[PDB]
């Protein structure tokens, strides 16, 4: 039986990593939290630390507040019985208005007005979340990827639970808050639209949301079987091929005809990845504010 | 014909089978035994398809479709035009992924690498034959697998999924789903980091792992870069993993409405009778 | 219809994204060449991108891709026969030679630094305070090769310090001298370390290294080329 790098044989630790100053405001990092043996057999055994800082605890108690608001609807919604809570969890759901409010924020809490409450919570909680993202980068003189990554998974929650039902004259065309229920809506969705399996861009989606699969499989797979001649340092690779990114490079233009390279194959990823919540975003937009079948649309092709 | 750096690693050596018959490349691509099978099995399922379409009466990609056995042959064969050709292109198409992981497992041999990759990729021809050969055996005929079209693989989807109310209740497909999602994430997050890492703002220097920085200041855990190739690798073969679990069990040890089997919880003897909530 | 428009736009777009990932790929081994190593006739469709240029940090210079292509080794394989295609036999050694899966790249011959300009890899005696922190501790195990034979026994762990990992096995021979394992390429067993990649007698043909207290890119390679190769070129000694 030969080594395969999933899991480490032996770990080593030093002391705790504070990290890279660059242009970080110090006051602002908690310290560094334990150091998990557990997680350490697969990936990093240090916890923390974290940034804290103003948009950040924005966003986190922003967060907890819409968690909150949409627990004490169900607590509320099992009469305060525990037993009923736990049994009856995946079942209660906190519903948005009814189409007869339209747009307004005139609906009583019991039927909207706490779904528009929690809502509330969510968009900072999401938006400051985000920002976020692009300022840890700033402060480090890194690049703005991630925020732009981030920002294609935003375009589908905000197609879902914002720009759409503005589009279509109603709150009551957005996702409620529940396990069972947000599935629900979800078929109730394909089926009031023809069928999503005629949206060209539902497809497209799933093609990205598989392609991702199959990406990250070959990606990871291809650095960790090019893990012994140091492939996971992928950035030193990218300054300075080595064997490594060269044996990747070749396994791929051997099976298939072509390759990446140690920086290029990053880009594919970001792009996989990304487009499945693009291509998603659009085809849901347009459903029904364009589009009322998907399967009538696709009889004219057009 | 090659790369500026590839020579060096076009030795002779680690083949399975043939030593030294089929060791060689054409173009960039290498051939060995299994660029034969790949080849034969490729060509043959390509034929018999393209013979499937001219007994449909059509050359349309949309509208080619080879469905299997209908569900009264059971596991046995069916003439040519009534589901043998797909029972010969199933053979065929095992036999051209087959080939293509064993030609996948010599390439790494010639190049000195882990075989990873071919291992990845098994979990993909696992899928397959849990929908194509596994499951329908399992339930007593061909007719249950999908059948080889654009659009109407796709109504199998659908059909199979309708005949259990919303599958979106199997507990297996919402793990799955779970992977999917969760993997797409770390794509986007792992393709990002680095990119940002090796592309900073103008005129700043390249960054390091030390990234590790980024991510804790950001949720306060970084994996790693060891980690994170483990990671994908782990989502993207977990997600397939649950997604054959999903449908090994469905029409074999659950056959009703996904959604019932959900009862089970509600119905436990401490609350199963508290009146109040969704259930009381 | 917009509909229309959006789904047409968009295969208009991801034909475009699919030209730049594909040229952004190119950024390294082309132009493609003849086994010989001048400018191959067909280049296919793709075009090389325009030149980017990575500043890299310490004061260790940039790096510009696309740039000229070459080795910058000599490569001791010779052809096997009249025609594109074919393997190129080892004309010495391959494990000596550096060729097949023993090849390694023509790195900088200096240590990949961490980002405060230290170098990544230390001796864990060295990094300051260090330890096995879970695991079998390899310290001190006698290391076995292919063949079955003990060829040495662990005498420290060279460790990422930034990444708190392992990374080599410092191994000492019969004669007192030292050689750097891959981590990913060594068991640690209980009552040894086993190392299948290489029988006992190809130890002491190891590339060595200069600083007995950093490794430099270049030595990595050597290293880890090196260990790779046996696999296929040590399988007359193994054996399992
Ligand atoms: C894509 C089209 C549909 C969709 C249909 C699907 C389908 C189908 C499924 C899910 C499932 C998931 N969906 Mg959904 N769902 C969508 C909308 C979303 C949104 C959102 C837009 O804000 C959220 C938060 C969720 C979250 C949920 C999770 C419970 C579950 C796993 C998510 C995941 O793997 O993330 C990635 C993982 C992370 C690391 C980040 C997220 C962490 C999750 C676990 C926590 C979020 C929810 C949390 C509040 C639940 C805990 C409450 C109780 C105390 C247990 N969905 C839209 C509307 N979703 C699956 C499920 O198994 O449900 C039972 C499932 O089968
Ligand atoms: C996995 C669960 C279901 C099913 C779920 C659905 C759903 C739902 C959808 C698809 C869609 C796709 N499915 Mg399907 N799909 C099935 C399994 C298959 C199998 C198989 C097992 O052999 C194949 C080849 C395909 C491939 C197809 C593609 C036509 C399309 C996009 C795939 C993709 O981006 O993958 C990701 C991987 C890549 C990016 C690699 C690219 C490889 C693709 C492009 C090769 C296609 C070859 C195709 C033309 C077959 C011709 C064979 C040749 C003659 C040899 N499906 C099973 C039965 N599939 C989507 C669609 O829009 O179709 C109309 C879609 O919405
Ligand atoms: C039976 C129901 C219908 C169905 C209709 C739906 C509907 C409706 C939708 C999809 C959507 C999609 N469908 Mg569908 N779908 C069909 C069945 C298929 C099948 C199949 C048959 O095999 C597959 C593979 C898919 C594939 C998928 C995905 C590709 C796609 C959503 C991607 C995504 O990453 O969302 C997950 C990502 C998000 C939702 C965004 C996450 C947003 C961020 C901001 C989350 C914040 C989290 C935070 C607030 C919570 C913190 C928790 C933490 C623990 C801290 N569908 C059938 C036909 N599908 C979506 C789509 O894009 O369609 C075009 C969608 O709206
Ligand atoms: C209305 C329909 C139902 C439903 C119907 C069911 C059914 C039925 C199935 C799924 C399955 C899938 N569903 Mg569902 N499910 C729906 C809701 C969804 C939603 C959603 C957001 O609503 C999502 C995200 C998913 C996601 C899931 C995945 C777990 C799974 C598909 C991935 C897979 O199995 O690939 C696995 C990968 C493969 C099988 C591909 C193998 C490819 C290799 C081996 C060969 C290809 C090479 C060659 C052909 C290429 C050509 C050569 C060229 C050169 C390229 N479902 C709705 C509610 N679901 C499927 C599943 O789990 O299958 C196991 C399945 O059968
Ligand atoms: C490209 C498409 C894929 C994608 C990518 C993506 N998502 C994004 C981003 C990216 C690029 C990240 O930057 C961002 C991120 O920060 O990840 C680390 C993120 C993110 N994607 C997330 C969720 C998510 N994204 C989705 C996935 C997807 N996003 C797609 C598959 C999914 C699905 C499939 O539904 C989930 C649910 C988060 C992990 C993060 C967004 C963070 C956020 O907006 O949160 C702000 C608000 C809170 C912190 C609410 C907390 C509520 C908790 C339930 C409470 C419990 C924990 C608590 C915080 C502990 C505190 C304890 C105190 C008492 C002290
Ligand atoms: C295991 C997790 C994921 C994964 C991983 C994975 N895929 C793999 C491998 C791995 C590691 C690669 O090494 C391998 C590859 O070569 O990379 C490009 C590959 C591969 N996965 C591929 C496709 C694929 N993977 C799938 C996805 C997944 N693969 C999972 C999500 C799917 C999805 C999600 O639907 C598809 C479409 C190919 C790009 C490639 C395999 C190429 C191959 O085996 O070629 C050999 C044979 C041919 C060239 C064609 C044979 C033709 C047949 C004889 C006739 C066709 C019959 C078929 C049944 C008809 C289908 C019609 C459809 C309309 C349904
Ligand atoms: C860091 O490392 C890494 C690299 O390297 C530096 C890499 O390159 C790669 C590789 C990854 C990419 C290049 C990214 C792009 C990849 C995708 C989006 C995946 C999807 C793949 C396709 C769309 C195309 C695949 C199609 C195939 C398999 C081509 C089929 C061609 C034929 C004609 C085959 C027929 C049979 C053959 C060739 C056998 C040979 C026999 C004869 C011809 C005789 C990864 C993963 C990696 O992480
Ligand atoms: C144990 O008990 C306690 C109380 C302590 C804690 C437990 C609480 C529990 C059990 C809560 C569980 C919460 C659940 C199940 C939430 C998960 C629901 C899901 C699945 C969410 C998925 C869909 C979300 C979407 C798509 C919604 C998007 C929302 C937006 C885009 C923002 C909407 C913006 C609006 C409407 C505000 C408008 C106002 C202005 C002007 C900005
Ligand atoms: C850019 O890649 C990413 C890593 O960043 C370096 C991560 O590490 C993780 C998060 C990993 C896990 C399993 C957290 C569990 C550990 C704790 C905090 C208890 C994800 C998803 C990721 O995509
Ligand atoms: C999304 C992944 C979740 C990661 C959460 C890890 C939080 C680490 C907390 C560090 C702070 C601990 N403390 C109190 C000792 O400072
Ligand atoms: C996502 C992180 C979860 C980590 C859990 C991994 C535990 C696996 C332990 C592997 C066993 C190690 N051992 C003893 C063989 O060396
Ligand atoms: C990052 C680029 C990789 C390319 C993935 C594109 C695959 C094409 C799948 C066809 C989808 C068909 N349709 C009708 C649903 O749009
Ligand atoms: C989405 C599937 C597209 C099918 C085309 C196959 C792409 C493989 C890459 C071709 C390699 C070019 N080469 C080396 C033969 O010239
Ligand atoms: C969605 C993936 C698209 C597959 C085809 C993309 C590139 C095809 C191969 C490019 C040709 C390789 N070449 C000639 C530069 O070596
Ligand atoms: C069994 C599935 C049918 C195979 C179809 C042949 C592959 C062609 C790819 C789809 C593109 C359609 N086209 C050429 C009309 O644009
Ligand atoms: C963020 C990385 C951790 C993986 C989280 C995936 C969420 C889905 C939950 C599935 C866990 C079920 N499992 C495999 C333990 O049985
Ligand atoms: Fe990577």
């Amino acid at each position: 039986a030969e080594y395969q790098n999933i899991f480490s044989q032996v770990q080593v630790r030093g002391p705790a990593d504070l990290g890279m100053t660059e242009d970080v405001n110090l006051a602002n990092r908690s310290g560094v939290g334990p150091f998990s043996t557990l997680l350490g057999w697969f990936g990093n055994a240090q916890l923390g630390p974290i940034y804290l800082g103003s948009l950040g605890v924005l966003s986190l108690f922003s967060g907890l507040m819409w968690f909150f608001t949409i627990g004490i609807w169900f607590w509320y919604q099992a009469g305060w019985n525990p037993a009923v809570f736990l049994r009856d969890l995946f079942f209660f759901s906190l519903e948005p208005p009814a189409p007869e409010y339209g747009l307004s924020f005139a609906a009583p809490l019991k039927e909207g007005g706490l779904w528009l409450i929690a809502s509330f919570f969510m968009f900072v909680a999401v938006w400051s979340w985000w920002g976020r993202t692009y300022l840890r980068a700033q402060a480090l003189g890194m690049g703005k990827h991630t925020a732009w990554a981030f920002l294609s998974a935003i375009w589908l929650w905000m197609v879902l639970g914002f720009i759409r039902p503005i589009l279509m004259g109603s709150w009551s065309e957005a996702v409620p808050y529940g396990i069972f229920s947000h599935l629900d809506w979800t078929n109730n969705f394909s089926l009031v639209h023809g069928n999503l399996f005629y949206n060209p861009f539902h497809g497209l989606s799933i093609a990205f949301l598989y392609g991702s699969a199959l990406l990250f499989a070959m990606h990871g797979a291809t650095i960790l079987a090019v893990s012994r001649f140091g492939g996971e340092r992928e950035l030193e690779q990218i300054a300075d091929r080595g064997t490594a990114a060269e044996r990747a490079a070749l396994f791929w233009r051997w099976t298939m005809g072509f390759n990446a390279t140690m920086e290029g194959i990053h880009r594919w990823a970001i792009w996989m990845a990304v487009l499945v919540t693009l291509t998603g975003g659009i085809g849901i937009l347009l459903s029904g504010t364009v589009v009322d079948n998907w399967y009538v649309w696709g009889q004219n092709h057009g | 014909a090659l790369l500026s750096f590839e020579r060096k690693y076009r030795v002779p050596g680690g083949t399975l089978v043939g030593g030294n018959l089929f060791d060689f490349w054409v173009g960039p691509f290498y051939v060995g035994f299994f660029g034969v099978a790949t080849f034969f099995f490729a060509a043959l399922g390509i034929i018999l398809i393209a013979w499937s379409a001219v007994l449909q009466g059509t050359w349309n990609p949309q509208l080619i479709s080879v469905y299997p056995p209908a569900l009264e042959y059971g596991l046995g064969g069916a003439p040519l035009a009534k589901g043998g050709l797909w029972q010969i292109i199933t053979i065929c198409a095992t036999g051209a992924f087959v080939s293509w992981a064993l030609r996948e497992v010599e390439i790494c041999r010639k190049l000195g690498i882990g075989y990873h990759i071919p291992f990845a990729f098994a979990f993909a021809i696992l899928a397959y034959l849990t929908l194509v050969l596994f499951r329908p055996v399992m339930m007593g005929a061909w007719g249950y697998a999908f059948p080889y079209g654009i659009w109407t693989h796709l109504d199998w989807v659908s059909n199979t999924g309708y005949t259990y109310g919303n599958f979106h209740y199997n507990p297996a497909h919402m793990i799955a789903i779970s992977f999917f999602f969760t993997n797409a994430l770390a794509l986007a997050l792992h393709g990002a980091l680095v990119l940002s890492a090796a592309n900073p703002e103008k005129g700043k220097e390249m960054r390091t792992p030390d990234e590790d920085t980024f991510f804790r200041d950001l949720v306060g855990y970084s994996i790693g870069t060891l980690g994170i190739h483990r990671l994908g690798l782990l989502l993207s073969l977990s997600a397939v993993f649950f997604s054959a679990l999903c449908m090994i069990i469905t029409g074999t040890i659950w056959f009703d409405q996904w959604v019932d089997w959900w009862q089970w919880w509600v119905k436990l003897p401490w609350w199963a009778n508290i009146p109040g909530g969704i259930n009381g | 219809d917009l509909a229309s428009l959006a789904i047409y736009s968009f295969w208009i777009f991801l034909a475009g994204l699919i030209y730049y990932l594909q040229t952004e790929n190119m950024r390294e081994g082309y132009p493609l060449e003849n086994e010989d190593g001048t400018p191959a006739a067909n280049q296919g469709p793709f075009p090389l991108p325009k030149p980017k240029t990575f500043i890299l940090p310490h004061g260790r210079g940039t790096l510009t891709v696309p740039g000229p292509e070459s080795e910058d080794r000599p490569i001791a394989l010779a052809r096997t026969a009249v025609s594109e295609g074919f393997p190129h036999a080892p004309t010495g050694d391959p494990m000596k030679d550096g060729v097949g899966p023993a090849s390694w790249v023509a790195r900088r011959d200096l240590p990949e630094l961490d980002g405060h300009g230290h170098n990544k890899i230390k001796p864990m005696k060295a990094a300051a305070g260090f330890h096995v922190s879970a695991g079998k501790n390899p310290i001190g195990l006698p290391v076995r090769g292919c063949d079955l034979e003990i060829a040495g026994k662990v005498v420290d762990i060279w460790v990422d310090i930034p990444e708190q990992m392992a990374r080599f096995l410092e191994v000492e021979l019969k004669d007192g001298s030292t050689r750097l394992l891959p981590m990913q390429m060594v068991k640690v067993q209980s009552n040894r370390v086993h190392v299948n990649a290489l029988s006992s007698d190809l130890f002491a043909g190891i590339p060595t290294i200069k600083s007995p207290t950093e490794v430099t890119l270049l030595e990595e390679d050597k290293i880890c080329g090196y260990v790779a190769g046996g696999l296929m070129y040590a399988a007359p000694k193994r054996k399992s």
